[PDB]
């Protein structure tokens, strides 16, 4: 009785989709309350979305409408559960939670019946995954009622929704939104639309949440510094910052590595599609769509979390070195300039290095996965190509260094020019009272030629950089495809192999440039933190 | 600066830190039935179609489960005679729900489960029909489109009448329908500091509406300038004419209450006048005019104003000068 | 910012190098697409 | 920056022309989405510029403030005014962080939305290529360029 | 000790020895329709099922009695064609009662008794349907969930304003919906003994609400401390500050009346303040604050209170000292 069980599975989705529409149309026709397991619930809902896409793929492979309708119904059921939890987070109720719990229980029962009738005789894995996800969502609901006052005794002892991000006017609400918008930044639609019309200002801007201020970051940093100094330096301050900023940085880094994995994964499904048609492809196309969107979303969340940790760190160490500015002694002009450079360039170096910290962990795994993947697609010849592209990364660094050197020289000349200008633009009446102005303009032009001379070499290095940027992608394919025959087998190169190699070449060229800047930023940040330690401990 | 209640009549003060513990009940329906006629029609057809499809699905399911949906001759009688596919099942659902009863497909006395599904279908249909009728009738009692059309002049003036300073402000009707026993509650707010060191952020005080021997109410047929005279006892008696235009923060609100004729409900109109809105030493233009055989009211001159050579001085100093003259 | 600032900036260079830049860029991109276009026929 | 802008714009035009030539039908599907980007452009710049300048402003009095504390340090430690000045510096660093934070939030917004559209276009391109270039078109060499 | 009316607004005085002779009538329905929505739905489905089963039983009985229930071919026509058992009888009952009319089982023109049972079934069904629709619509006019949300501060204070002793007590709204023409009836009760030897167990007397020139009503937008000043004429003017805390029995009740906007009904809120509840010589904390561009009201400081260095003395002795100073 397969169709019988299929209809039995179709029923509960219809039940929920019909109960939701009156309440959804009431809600469609400013305090955010969050419940335990909200992030877990949204994660599980996205996993449900993925498994339902897989079930739709199965139903397409099989075809019999009644044999694949359950997936299309559970799709709208999960979307409506999302709308329900949005309507509950915007306005809490003890009854809508029960209305969701009933549906969860019924769906679990139907899936259990399906599993039993299958065991008595690809479907197996998808059914099991759905069972597990529905069970975990049921446990989340049970936790919610155990914490809430749904069926518990008289009063719930509610949380008094947090005034940290919902009290008197605040505009930057990142920590206090739906975990989908925490990823897709949907809360910025209102801000940007209002910004189009009315010019933004500090009165039109928000105020920072209690989660990120000078006081909060200073408190965490001084607690870590205290716990480290009570056990007694450069390494000390370093480990203090590390233990103080903790979980956020590693969270960003792991977001980043998972995104890197999926990005290395995309071209392989491209390859599979190209193979299939030349000799099971719509599924690969929709999977490619899903993997692209998810990879890029995770990449962006990673960027943002890293940037926010860096901004926290900048505020913290800035207010800390200002606290140190109060207790210093008068015996220690040059120190003032060194202090204000310690805030204008050293702190910016520290913070930008903290931006690039997760990239330094995610780059090696990216290049390793890239080389191992391209080897299994092109064979020994791939290795040769895998060398050439990699060889651009150290060379780039060298080029960069030359630039820096040139920059220094140029800056010197520039400064002198400014001096020879500051006189002319002050003795204006004196200058023009006897028309000695051309005589000084000759000297000013004499300085300018030297400045121009420096700029030639700088722009030559810039040209070499831009040239290598697009030359190495061409050279890789050249010396790889022409050398594929030369290296060994010289077997027919199907379009899939060549185009997958092309995709991987671009996906590997993009990260390679960043490693050079990362190395420079890291060494400069190390020097700047040594400087900060020498200052902060005088 | 900040206003107390807006010109349109809505309130401006935003409430903060409400307990909000009691507002956790199901007042679902009435709020949906208050909505706009298009939105309300949309949600009504939505509810009806939702119930219809739900019970059509359950009937198709039960006909499939009994085996009566499997086309077979003999050895059975379908719980619902002449049922073939989901289309005929939905047709049976709409035939039994909205109580048309075509009777081409007949529910039989063989299956009590169909009897139960019918006995719950009919009662839920009757209950949803009853609520969706009561709510639309309660909606058709909406006369809010005709209410709140009352108008006041944008800025109010002060003049010198009967040797005393006076407040002049226009009100008026906009439809044929009258308003019964309309009363005026004229109030003034200000941040006040008591002599005991107590500072209040806002202080409402009643300024009287000067009518005959008594009375808090008026009679509205034509635009009637409300006539009050500030005296030494009035709270507004202490201000100055040159400090009101820019710096001071004084909101004079009027609350005109009254019951409309046709509906009998008691509506009201609240409006504010700021310190920068009110002006000094002027006179309104006479609206009413002796027409052919009636009185013609021209609303173009409603907010028009003419200069009057009246002395400009503070009400306290004006009362002192009256004691001197 | 209007096209006038960039127009003056590029006209300070002169007609000698403007086209030498623009057409060379167009031709480089045309080559970069044509190599893959020919690889497409290479495959089968 | 001029070189980078030129390379970027010409690479984008070339890629659009490639994915158009590969599939005739896919072209007609991509012009809608691109028009979407136009609306995403305006609303971005008129804010991205604004926030930008705000950042600059919150950077200027902060640093200057630092310098003022360093020179007149004896006077400030004498008046015992350290608390009020620390309050002022917390205020200034908050005003700097809110700006440098909204700027990165807006950049993330534009990034994510442009990327979602850049994934919609490859979805539609592959969905048209699998059918048109295989079932009826019967061409293998096309879908490669378009997908890549 | 005993209170007059409780804080929640309900009355405390229990009535004894009511004649109760007139309350012997059938007001059955309205009281059932006032009940909770779950209980009311329960009793509605109960009434419907009761009537349905009653008439199904009588129809099965009549079909059994005529002999048409005895399965036989020829020599008769069943009063209701195609009737076999009690199940089909109940199906016919629900088919004719709720007016679906399947018509698989047909009542015939052979038996006038079936005609009579149908002609009474339909009219009783229509009457019960009409009452069960009117009552649920009358129920959906329940806006009592939104009413009675008005709040007063738990204890009221007295202070010294404008050189005279004054009563300060906070009121306020809890929703966006306003209350039209809210009036205050402030009263005080006490066991009083007249000079003629008459002792009354409780004596209500009106203590005025001090507003502008006149008026018994107020205007509620923000929490407005009701401001009364006890003078030598006021009944409360004679008490002492040290005897109120423990021994004396004085209940000061306030009755705030007013008509809500959306429904138009006139609701009210009554609250009491005992002798042990009220305290002396304090001041409330200012609630309203000039926010970004509006007025922010903080309800956390609603019942908060600060000490004020004010003299502590009896109102009679205070008036004597005012005569001396
Ligand atoms: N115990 C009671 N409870 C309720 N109502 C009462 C009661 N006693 C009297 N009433 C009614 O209220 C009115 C009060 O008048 P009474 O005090 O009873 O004087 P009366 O001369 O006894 O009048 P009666 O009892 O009608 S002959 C009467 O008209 C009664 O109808
Ligand atoms: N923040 C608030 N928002 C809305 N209503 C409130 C709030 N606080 C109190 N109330 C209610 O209004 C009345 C005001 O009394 P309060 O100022 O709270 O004095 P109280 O001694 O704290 O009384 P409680 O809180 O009930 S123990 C109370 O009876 C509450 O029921």
């Amino acid at each position: 009785n397969g169709c019988f069980v299929d209809a039995l599975n179709v029923v509960p989705h219809v039940f929920l989709l019909f109960i939701t529409f009156p309440i959804l149309f009431i809600g469609w026709g400013s305090t955010w309350l969050h419940f335990p397991g909200h992030n877990l619930r949204w994660i599980l809902t996205f996993i449900l979305l993925f498994v339902l896409v897989c079930e739709i793929a199965e139903g397409i492979l099989s075809d019999h409408l009644h044999l694949y309708m359950p997936a299309g119904m559970a799709f709208m059921a999960a979307i409506t559960s999302v709308v329900y939890y949005h309507n509950i987070e915007t306005s809490n109720f003890p009854k809508l939670l029960i209305a969701l719990l009933i549906y969860w229980t019924l769906a679990f029962i139907t899936k259990t019946i399906k599993f039993v009738k299958f065991y008595d005789h690809l479907r197996f894995c998808l059914t099991g995954l759905l069972v597990i996800l529905y069970g975990m969502l049921l446990l989340v609901e049970v936790n919610v009622i155990r914490v809430r006052r749904y069926i518990f005794f008289k009063t719930p002892r509610e949380v008094k929704p947090p005034e940290d991000l919902q009290d008197l006017g605040v505009r930057f609400l990142q920590p206090f939104v739906n975990l989908l918008s925490k990823g897709t930044y949907w809360w910025m639609n209102a801000f940007i639309k209002t910004a189009h019309k009315k010019p933004i200002d500090l009165r039109a801007i928000g105020k920072l949440p209690i989660a990120m201020r000078a006081l909060t970051n200073y408190q965490r940093l001084c607690v870590a510094f205290d716990a480290q100094a009570r056990k007694d330096g450069a390494r000390a301050i370093w480990r203090a910052l590390c233990h103080a900023f903790g979980r956020r940085l590693i969270l960003s880094s792991t977001f980043r590595i998972l995104a890197d994995l999926l990005g290395f994964a995309g071209p392989l499904c491209i390859f599979g599609i190209v193979d299939h048609l030349g000799k099971n492809a719509y599924v690969l196309a929709v999977l490619l769509f899903l993997a692209l969107l998810l990879q890029r979303t995770f990449l962006q969340a990673s960027y943002y979390v890293a940037i926010e940790t860096g901004i926290n760190l900048r505020g913290a160490i800035q207010t800390k070195i200002y606290n140190k500015i109060m207790h210093l002694s008068t015996s220690n002009e040059m120190t003032a300039g060194q202090i204000c450079n310690l805030v204008a360039i050293d702190t910016n170096q520290l913070m930008w290095f903290f931006f690039l910290c997760p990239n330094l962990w995610a780059m090696p795994v990216q290049i390793i996965v890239g080389v191992i993947l391209l080897y299994y697609i092109l064979g020994v010849s791939a290795l040769i190509g895998a060398a050439v592209i990699i060889l651009l990364a150290p060379v780039q660094y060298f080029v960069a260094t030359k630039l820096s050197q040139a920059q220094r020289s140029t800056l010197e000349h520039s400064n002198e020019r400014l001096k020879q200008t500051n006189e002319m633009l002050r003795g204006m009446k004196l200058l023009k009272l006897y028309a000695w102005e051309s005589i000084f303009c000759s000297r000013v032009e004499v300085t300018r030629r030297k400045e121009m001379t420096s700029l030639r070499a700088f722009a030559v290095y810039t040209s070499i950089s831009i040239f290598m940027n697009t030359a190495i992608p061409i050279a890789a394919v050249l010396i790889t495809f022409v050398g594929h025959v030369s290296f060994f087998k010289e077997s027919d190169l199907s379009p899939s192999v060549a185009f997958a190699s092309l995709s991987l070449f671009h996906i590997l060229v993009t990260p390679l440039f960043l490693l050079s800047s990362v190395v420079r930023s890291t060494v400069k940040a190390l020097v700047s933190v040594q400087k900060l330690s020498e200052f902060l401990s005088s | 600066r900040a206003r107390f209640v807006s010109k349109k009549g809505n309130c401006n003060v935003a409430h903060k830190n409400i307990r909000e513990q009691g507002r956790f009940l199901q007042d679902v329906f009435t709020t949906l039935v208050d909505l706009k006629w298009p939105h309300t029609l949309l949600i009504f057809t939505m509810s009806f179609l939702c119930s219809w499809l739900l019970f059509a699905m359950v009937w198709w399911l039960i006909a499939f489960a009994h085996g009566d949906l499997a086309p077979g001759e003999g050895t059975n009688v379908p719980c619902v005679t002449s049922i073939h596919s989901f289309s005929s099942a939905f047709l049976f659902s709409i035939e039994v729900q909205v109580t048309i009863g075509f009777g081409g497909r007949m529910v039989t006395e063989e299956c009590p489960l169909a009897i139960l599904i019918l006995i719950v279908q009919n009662i839920v249909g009757l209950m949803i029909n009853a609520i969706m009728l009561g709510c639309i009738f309660m909606k058709t009692a909406q006369a809010h489109r005709r209410a709140e059309t009352l108008i006041f002049s944008k800025h109010a003036v002060i003049t010198l009448r009967h040797g005393r300073l006076c407040f002049m402000l226009r009100v008026g009707d906009l439809r044929k329908s009258m308003i019964i026993s309309a009363t005026i509650h004229m109030q003034v707010v200000r941040k006040t500091t008591s002599p005991e060191g107590e500072v209040v952020p806002l202080h409402q005080v009643d300024i009287p509406m000067e009518n005959g021997v008594g009375g808090n109410g008026i009679f509205l047929v034509a635009p009637l300038i409300i006539y009050h005279v500030i005296d030494s006892n009035s709270p507004l008696y202490d201000l100055a004419p040159s400090d009101l235009h820019h710096h001071q923060d004084l909101e004079i609100i009027v609350i005109l209450e009254g019951v409309v004729e046709t509906t009998g409900i008691t509506t009201q109109a609240r409006t504010s006048y700021l310190a920068d809105e009110i002006l000094w030493g002027q006179r309104f233009v006479p609206i009413v005019a002796e027409e052919d055989g009636r009185y013609s009211v021209d609303y173009s001159k409603f907010g028009n104003t003419i200069k009057v050579p009246t002395p400009l001085c503070t009400a306290r100093q004006l009362d002192e000068d009256r004691s001197l003259l | 910012i209007p096209w006038r600032a960039c127009t003056k900036y590029l006209s300070s260079a002169g007609i000698l190098l403007l086209s030498l830049l623009v057409f060379s860029q167009l031709l480089k991109h045309m080559v970069l697409v044509a190599i893959d276009y020919w690889l497409a026929k290479w495959t089968d | 920056t001029l070189e980078c802008l030129s390379r970027s714009t010409l690479l984008c035009v070339s890629a659009l022309t490639v994915i158009s030539y590969v599939t005739p039908v896919f072209l007609v599907a991509l012009l809608p989405l691109a028009v979407v980007c136009y609306f995403i452009q305006k609303y971005f710049r008129v804010a991205s510029r604004d926030l930008q300048q705000l950042d600059d402003t919150t950077q200027l009095p902060l640093l200057s403030h630092f310098a003022e504390t360093v020179e007149g340090l004896t006077t400030i430690r004498a008046f015992r005014y350290e608390a009020r000045f620390q309050q002022k510096l917390l205020e200034y660093t908050d005003s700097n962080n809110i700006a440098s934070l909204f700027l990165t939030a807006a950049n993330r917004w534009l990034e994510v939305r442009m990327e979602y559209i850049g994934a919609c276009v490859v979805l539609i391109a592959a969905a048209t290529s699998i059918s048109n270039s295989l079932h009826r078109e019967l061409s293998a060499g096309l879908v490669g360029l378009g997908l890549t």
